[PDB]
């Protein structure tokens, strides 16, 4: 299931 | 021997997850039950679940 896995800063998500 | 530090801060949006900042130590007890693992802050003593992609073997 979709988890709260936040986006990792720095390299962020492109 | 399996401690992990948080490479980034995080604010649990719920009361189950935990909240900390880059540099927080964590003791993972189980991580094979979903992308999220259950870690216990060795400084506060509280235990909860945090993003496994936000912790690494110190």
């Amino acid at each position: 299931p979709p988890r709260p896995l936040p986006v990792a800063p720095g390299s962020s998500k492109t | 021997v399996t401690l992990f530090v948080a490479l980034y801060d995080y604010e649990a949006r719920t009361e189950d997850d935990l909240s900390f900042h880059k540099g927080e130590k964590f003791q993972i007890l189980n991580s094979s039950e979903g992308d999220w693992w259950e870690a216990r802050s060795l400084t506060t003593g509280e235990t909860g679940y945090i993003p496994s992609n936000y912790v690494a073997p110190v």
